[PDB]
């Protein structure tokens, strides 16, 4: 939604997700126990000569 | 009562009501008149003091019922937070219903046995350019850096949790006005962020809409002016014009909030009000009783 | 004025209306400041 | 000073050392600043009297419900504790209510059953005092096996 | 919302079936409406904690005596 | 006005007392009707 | 007046002053009296 | 009480009346465990013909 170019260049740190975006009452708690996975940054020039 | 008006015999209905007040005057140097005072229909909404529950409903649906009991026709524009309850706890009609508008980001119109709940209309075309040196006979505006903030913020306490919850405001699009932004302006006084405190259970969506209706209070009132013009019989309130020839930090596209027409011995004439004010309703009424009830 | 509602109401329909209206956007602003700390 | 409307939740902080020797607790209000201790409050109890009382005091991170003297924000007062899903309840509510009394820390209880008309005292070791009307006498349990 | 003053009277209607598990009563207020069912109210004891406190409920019908948080109804 | 308390006081005695008149009824409706709903 | 706040502003450079004066603390009595028991 | 020409095509499903217009406190509860029963829609042009 408009971040950082430099966000895909690095895992997310485990833990880091627990809140619901819209929350909820029925649902008691949210984990995060490993990172992330699979992520790669759109090319600059350099890597593109 | 009903009245309408136009050019060379081509009329429009402009107001629908009912005659509330009848007055005689004599004066001190022997003319005499006689004086009639019309409302329209949503004043039977502000004549006593009610009390009710909701119980999982949406506040577009309170307002819907409150509005229908008294036979007038209704148009809500639907809400996304369910309240687990809501109370009207010895209070107007009118009040509770502006006090949880307002809560929500929204206007009220009310006309024509009709009323209308609904976002501000600020994406439209515009209808008209008015501009000085052109059409205007009278002009005023002005601009007040205080009233702009950067960030807002809303806290409240969760027990299940046992900790506090926080909600951010998000930036408004509103229209286009001058070559100076809300937030330039906001670094004058500096305030990093507003905050706002509520010590029972308030969610996360009600704080959001909290804090995203404070942040659009204060973009709406950035800049406030008032236009006079001859007769414009096709004058509408809740829609866009364009200002122009007042210079680059006052041209642009304006919404217009109110509308009053005077016919006087055979001249007509219109005025135009742009903006908002910046206060919230509740600061400006009265509206809950005294301890002891006044006894 | 910035409001519509602080403008003055005209009964009159044969003829110094403009000094009514000064006289009354001056104390309205007297009246206003009063209130700011 | 400008006041305060309403009550207010309040988290305890301390329980000993009151600077006075008035028996008061230090608590917090988080809707004005989590990050300091707070200040000092007086309780209010179910009978209070010279050397005379009922004496329970809630631990440090227990929630509390605060009222104030004249509105003032200088003078809380403690008027009670509170359960939550955090902190649960020592039973479930029921439709036929038959079971009250006192539970512990320790889980020692001191309770009443209003079904059977049975009194009992236990401590979690395994010794047990009941009277009993559904036993129609009175019974002394070990947990050794005496009886 | 229009706010309320001072300390008000409730009357139980429910025990149980609290839709939340955070053991609350249903109170309804007579000087707003006797006739409906009331909301989930919270209850102040002598001693409360994690496992720990006085347990004694009411039973429908029982008068009681309400505050109300930041004079919110 | 439908007042006493609202009537202009008058404190010259050598001769304009109906325009300080009319400027005192128009302001005092436009502070009125400034506080119904 | 008895404060220097409920003065009124003079805008005008050319030229009906002390008019626009006696119009004000005619309003400002009718309106602070009416408050006392 | 001008309603959707098409409610009356499908069968109420069971548990959606609990509620009372006027409410009342002598009653406690009320139940619908079942479906509804015999509904039909007013005739269209191609049905017709």
């Amino acid at each position: 939604a408009g971040n950082d170019p430099n966000h895909l260049g690095s895992p997310l740190a485990g833990g880091t997700i627990s809140k619901l975006a819209v929350p909820q009452p029925e649902v008691k708690k949210i984990a995060q126990p490993y990172t992330s996975f699979g992520g790669r940054v759109k090319e600059q020039p350099e890597n593109f000569y | 009562v009903e009245i309408a008006a136009g050019y060379d015999g081509s009329d429009q209905k402009i107001f629908q009501g009912l005659i509330v007040k009848h007055a005689l005057k004599v004066t001190a140097n022997g003319d005499s008149m006689l004086m009639l005072d019309c409302r329209g229909l949503a004043t039977k909404l502000t004549v006593g003091r009610h009390n009710r529950y909701f119980v999982d409903t949406k506040d577009s649906d309170a307002i819907a019922e409150i509005i229908a009991q008294h036979s007038l026709s209704a148009d809500v524009a639907a809400t996304q937070v369910q309240h687990p309850e809501i109370v009207q706890y010895y209070a107007t009609d009118w009040d509770f219903i502006l006090s949880r508008a307002e809560m929500n980001g929204q206007i009220v119109v009310a006309q024509d046995e009709k009323i209308k709940v609904k976002a501000p209309n600020t994406s439209g075309a515009p209808q008209i350019t008015l501009t000085y040196g052109v059409n205007l006979l009278e002009l005023e505006a002005a601009m007040d850096a205080r009233h702009q903030y950067q960030a807002v913020k809303a806290t409240s306490w969760n027990y299940a949790d046992q900790a506090l919850v926080e909600a951010e405001a998000s930036e408004p699009t509103v229209n286009n006005q001058g070559n100076l932004s809300g937030r330039q302006l906001a670094q004058v006084i500096d305030l990093s962020a507003l905050e706002l405190r509520h010590s029972g259970l308030v969610a996360e969506p009600e704080l959001k809409a909290w804090a995203d209706a404070q942040l659009l209070k204060s973009r709406l009132a950035k800049i406030q002016g008032r236009v006079k013009t001859k007769g414009y019989p096709d004058a509408k309130v809740d829609v866009l014009i364009q200002l122009a020839g007042v210079g680059d930090r006052f041209n642009g596209l304006a919404y217009v909030s109110g509308i009053r027409h005077e016919i006087v011995g055979g001249a007509w004439d219109t005025h135009i009000q742009m903006g908002l004010p910046p206060q919230w309703f509740y600061q400006e009424v009265d509206i809950i009783d005294k301890p002891a009830a006044g006894l | 004025p910035l409001e519509i509602r602080e403008l003055v109401i005209k009964a009159s329909v044969n003829e110094q209306s403009a000094i009514i209206a000064a006289c009354v956007e001056q104390v309205l602003a007297i009246l206003q400041e009063k209130s700011e700390r | 000073l400008p006041g305060v409307n309403g009550l207010q939740i309040g988290v305890v902080v301390q329980l000993q050392d009151d600077p006075n020797g008035e028996d008061r607790i230090l608590v917090k209000v988080p809707i004005i600043d989590a990050q300091a201790e707070g200040i000092w409050a007086r309780i209010a109890t179910l009978d209070a009297g010279n050397n005379r009382g009922s004496f329970f005091r809630p631990e440090v991170g227990d929630e509390v419900i605060l009222g104030f003297l004249n509105d003032d924000p200088r003078d809380p007062v403690v008027l009670g504790m509170l359960n939550s899903s955090a902190k649960p309840a020592p039973l479930r509510a029921t439709a036929e209510n038959h079971r009250k009394g006192f539970f512990t820390r320790s889980q020692m209880q001191l309770t009443f059953d209003d079904d059977k008309k049975i009194i009992t005292l236990q401590t979690p070791g395994g010794n047990k005092v009941t009277i009993s009307d559904e036993d129609k006498g009175i019974t002394l349990t070990d947990q050794n096996g005496n009886t």
